[PDB]
């Protein structure tokens, strides 16, 4: 019911790893399940911060996490490295950033600015 | 040290504060509250233990 | 598998409340789980639409 007819969120229930789907297989006096799961493969260390300061306001990722290569900062997915520019769409604001611990100063790009110029 | 990552594959390091933020997002609470009240939350956790 | 190696949405499975994390503890011929749960504390009435 939970592995074949749907995608189970339970851990290690429909196989080890992030469950994708399962395929039943008939067996004599039994059943065999072929659990297809998603497994992260190749890692990379990145510097991360809980939030970012732009104009005295704390910025947090709407979905994802802040990461930093040697020089720059990007917001990426939680399960796959797809860095993107920190923009107002990617992050949401909350109060001022003298309260968060470990916040890092950086610019938050505004998608409206380039189009407002034209 | 690795949240739930080590249970689904290779263990991936992550700061414990950010892991708790992940939990807070999971339970439907915005992560920012965790960073805003981290000291209090850690105190409550230690007291509960 | 569910309470320790991940965050469970099942109600009252990993303790009562909004499950955050769990910590196993070995015991003679048994196991012990320390379910950490987020619990709303202070309510307040509001008008909603």
């Amino acid at each position: 019911s939970e592995c074949v007819l749907g995608q189970s969120k339970r851990v290690d229930f429909c196989g080890k790893g992030y469950h994708l789907m399962s395929f039943p297989q008939s067996a004599p006096h039994g059943v065999v399940f072929l659990h297809v799961t998603y497994v992260p493969a190749q890692e990379k260390n990145f510097t991360t911060a809980p939030a970012i300061c732009h104009d005295g306001k704390a910025h947090f990722p709407r979905e994802g996490v802040f990461v930093s290569n040697g020089t720059h900062w990007f917001v990426t997915q939680r399960n796959f490295y797809e860095p993107q520019i920190i923009t107002t769409d990617n992050t949401f604001v909350s109060g001022n950033c003298d309260v968060v611990i470990g916040i890092v100063n950086n610019t938050v790009y505004d998608p409206l600015q380039p189009e407002l110029d034209s | 040290t690795s949240g739930w990552t080590f249970g689904a594959g290779a263990a991936l390091q992550i700061p414990f504060a950010m892991q708790m933020a992940y939990r807070f997002n999971g339970i439907g609470v915005t992560q920012n509250v965790l960073y805003e009240n981290q000291k209090l939350i850690a105190n409550q956790f230690n007291s509960a233990i």
